[PDB]
């Protein structure tokens, strides 16, 4: 017994997120000098400002403009993928689906599901929904697949 | 009445009467009534030895017909109602011509802008038809009301008569008549009342607040009330979700009478009330059915194999699992719910328990089950914030000092309540639901009420094994995780398992994008005739089977994985009853039993 | 970014839908953004 919750918090954390992701990484002395210099950069003298100013000059969208951007690219689009790139899917279920196993095999009782796939299918088509598109290819999949199994790579540790 | 009937009425019926002359499907519906009434009459009058006159309009019908007649209905009810109801009343006295009361008129279809939720009922366009969707939310304890007194005067033993009129019988504002109630005769003789020669009229008023799910959410509800006059009394109860139709009034005389604020008394009175059927209401579906819609299901019938198919088109939305699905549909059917002479009812509903591993489909089912069965209620079981998803809490400040609500089971009282993360819900509702089970009568005894109230309702439960996970190689009981009452109270427990493979597992994902690349809306109305009409007796052929197989599992499971009890009996009657209803058997077979058996043997093993 | 889009809203014919959108957890040690990054969400998404 114990305050709060409890294990089944286990299930619920790795059931029903579509990514985890765990982010630590240990007091690299030349990292916490980079994200300081940027930091600093923050706070005063607002070259970061000025930088996102000159970059809303350069290659940046303005907070505003994002957000209607957003809202109109979320109303217009209905979007659907072709069988082209579902078979993609397919090829890497199985074998996550067939390796993995090995290491439940191995008892080493960490998952591996469809709604980790219903997830896939659907920041596959959100990321090509971005570019104003009603269709998707494996040109946006083998993308998504690179971003989901930065997240496996944290279920497994 | 007494004043002359000028050409702005006098054509206003006559016109209306070109209409009824065309559609003829008014003339013999208001014919069928009399038709209905006078079969009882003859009844009660030769062989021992009301239909509440009202006829529903398509509003469709009037705008191709008389395009100034739909705004005057829309606009100016007050001048257009009381002529076509004028009209009908003499319709109704040329269909008829036996010897020897009022009619009246209701509506239906599209009232565009003037279909509005009372969030924006205002005090705009009031005296409007309008029609209003919400909430019913109290109801007034139905009072008679006068409307013709009667009296005796018994030094010459004549008979004496006075009718009264007010502000809810005329759409316009007649001159009030206070009449004060007779106790002396004009001659000033003693008087006597003939009560019930005197005659009488239910008054109730209910009040609508806006549906909560079109609500923009954070704001308060909003509420205006409706009269209602004899007829549609019966026809509302608190809690459902309730269109009505009327003449949104505006009487009285506020401040600017009398003396000092606060403006006119606003209401609807209701001409049209229907109720209607949204997620988690106290009202079935009831799909009509024509009888072309009959004619399928008796070509089906008695084909040997629609069990297998009716079962899978439920939830193409999932992969596998015909052994469950099966049960699901025979939960829809039901048994036939047996009451015994001088001696207590015996249980038809069946309830069934969902457990697994979390991945499964628990949780989705059940949203089929509560989109598409007759009547659901859905519960999370830990939530039901009240006393439970039965009983209430009981108090009141009105006039009557003491009021009574329902929880969901008891609104639920004939269809399927959907309970889920069932073992999160605390022992203060399980030793509630042992009371329930197979009993279907609920008690409470709270300082004013000591009293019983019906329940006679079917459950699926859906819960989660504690330990996060199981696998059959883990002991199978402790995964329960709850009483062996409880695992007997429900008659049908099944294990669902995903220690995960390759080869079933294969399938799945072509499935599934085909998912993201028979029917429903028949299953309603075969489930409904198949519920109403058949009430399958037991046959000799299959009351054998359960026998056999009872007895034997009580030898072999109990040296085995499960539990058997006499309660697991009758749960084969049940099941084998339900089938007989899938066939539309006028009596049970040996068929039946077998299949009784087969859900068993994978809910068992 | 692939969040705020939404995804394949589905009403399937037997009305048992499927979510659009996505659930994403942060986990770590306190710092490194795991709060931060809701409070510019609540800036720029609709109705956060
Ligand atoms: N047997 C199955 N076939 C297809 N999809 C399934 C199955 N079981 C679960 N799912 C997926 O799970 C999601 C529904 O959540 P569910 O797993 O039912 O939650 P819970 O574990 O609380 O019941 C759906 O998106 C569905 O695709
Ligand atoms: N990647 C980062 N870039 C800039 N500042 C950061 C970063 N990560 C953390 N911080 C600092 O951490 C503080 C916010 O703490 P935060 O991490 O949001 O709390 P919590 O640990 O509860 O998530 C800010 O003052 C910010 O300066």
């Amino acid at each position: 017994k114990s305050p709060g919750d409890n294990i089944d918090f286990q299930t619920t954390i790795l059931s029903r997120f579509d990514m985890i992701f765990i982010v630590k990484d240990d007091h690299n002395e030349e990292r916490d000098i980079s994200i300081a210099n940027h930091v600093i950069n923050i706070h005063t003298g607002n070259a970061n400002a000025m930088q996102n100013q000159q970059e809303e000059n350069g290659s940046e969208i303005s907070i505003e403009k994002m957000k209607r951007y957003i809202t109109y690219c979320r109303l217009k689009c209905a979007p659907r993928l072709s069988p082209q790139a579902a078979e993609k899917l397919s090829s890497n279920f199985v074998t996550i689906r067939k390796q993995l196993l090995i290491n439940e095999l191995e008892s080493t009782e960490r998952p591996i599901t469809i709604r980790q796939l219903e997830a896939i299918i659907r920041i596959t088509e959100s990321l090509a929904k971005l570019e104003l598109s009603p269709i998707a290819q494996e040109r946006h999949v083998d993308e998504a697949i690179r971003l989901f199994q930065a997240s496996t790579m944290d279920a497994a540790s | 009445t007494f004043f002359a009937p000028d050409a702005v009425f006098g054509d206003r019926v006559r016109r209306f009467q070109e209409f009824l002359d065309t559609f003829t499907s008014y003339r013999d519906s208001v014919r069928s009534i009399q038709v209905y009434n006078s079969n009882n009459a003859a009844n009660y009058n030769d062989d021992q030895d009301i239909l509440p006159h009202r006829i529903i309009i398509s509003l469709d019908d009037l705008r191709e017909f008389d395009r100034s007649f739909w705004s005057g209905i829309l606009v100016e009810p007050a001048y257009f109602i009381p002529p076509a109801e004028k009209a009908l009343t003499d319709l109704a006295d040329s269909m008829d011509d036996v010897p020897h009361h009022p009619w009246k008129l209701s509506f239906k279809g599209s009232f565009g802008a003037h279909a509005l939720s009372p969030r924006t009922l205002t005090a705009q366009h009031l005296n409007k038809l309008v029609s209003v969707e919400g909430i019913v939310t109290k109801t007034s304890l139905v009072r008679p009301k006068l409307i013709r007194s009667v009296h005796y005067a018994a030094k010459t033993g004549r008979f004496h008569y006075r009718d009264y009129t007010d502000a809810t019988t005329t759409l316009t504002t007649r001159i009030p008549t206070p009449a004060i109630y007779p106790t002396e005769d004009t001659e000033g003789n003693k008087l006597t009342t003939e009560y019930g020669y005197s005659t009488f009229i239910d008054h109730q008023r209910i009040t609508v607040q806006e549906m909560p799910e079109m609500a923009p959410a954070g704001q308060l509800p909003r509420s205006i009330d409706v009269i209602l006059d004899d007829d549609l009394v019966d026809k509302t109860k608190p809690g459902d979700r309730v269109n009505v139709v009327g003449v949104f009034k505006s009487l009285g005389a506020g401040g600017m009478n009398q003396s000092n604020l606060i403006g006119f008394k606003t209401l609807i009175l209701g001409n049209t009330v229907y109720p209607l059927h949204a997620r988690s209401t106290g009202v079935a579906a009831r799909q009509m059915l024509t009888d072309f819609d009959i004619r399928n299901i008796n070509k089906l019938s008695k084909k040997k194999d629609i069990f297998d198919i009716l079962s899978q088109s439920l939830a193409p939305s999932i992969y596998g699992h015909d052994h469950i699905k099966k049960a699901i549909l025979l939960m829809l059917m039901g048994g036939v719910e047996k009451n015994l002479e001088n001696g207590s009812h015996l249980r038809g509903d069946i309830n069934i328990l969902m457990v697994g591993d979390p991945s499964t489909a628990k949780s989705q089912l059940l949203r089929f089950v509560l989109n598409t069965a007759s009547l659901a209620i859905a519960t999370t079981g830990r939530g039901s914030s009240g006393v439970g998803l039965t009983a209430a809490v009981t108090t009141d400040r009105e006039t009557g000092e003491r009021r009574l609500e329902a929880g969901a089971m008891v609104l639920a009282d004939r269809g399927v309540v959907c309970i889920d993360e069932f073992d999160k819900m605390t022992d203060v509702d399980r030793v509630a639901i042992h009371e329930v089970m197979e009993q279907q009568t609920v008690t409470i005894a709270k300082a004013g009420i000591h009293t019983t109230l019906n329940a006679r309702c079917s459950v699926i439960a859906a819960a989660n094994p504690v330990f996060g996970q199981y696998d059959v190689n883990r002991d199978p009981h402790q995964n329960i995780a709850l009483p062996d009452s409880l695992l007997s109270r429900f008659d049908l427990l099944f294990v669902v398992t995903d220690d995960i493979n390759e080869i079933r597992d294969r399938s799945i994902s072509e499935h599934v994008l085909r998912t993201h690349r028979v029917t429903i809306p028949f299953l309603r109305k075969y489930v409904q005739y198949a519920k109403e009409r058949v009430i399958p007796q037991l046959t000799q052929e299959a009351i054998n089977v359960i026998v056999k197989n009872y007895t034997d599992l009580r030898n072999d499971d109990n040296t085995k994985k499960s539990p058997i009890t006499a309660r697991t009996l009758e749960t084969l009657i049940r099941l084998a009853t339900a089938h007989a209803k899938v066939r539309l058997s006028k009596t049970v077979n040996k068929v039946d039993a077998k299949v009784a058996a087969n859900l068993l043997r994978f809910a068992l093993l | 970014v692939c969040l705020l889009m939404g995804g394949s809203k589905k009403i399937l014919p037997d009305g048992m839908r499927l979510r659009g959108d996505i659930n994403v957890l942060l986990l770590g040690d306190p710092g490194t953004a795991k709060s931060q990054l809701l409070k510019f969400v609540e800036k720029v998404s609709p109705i956060a």
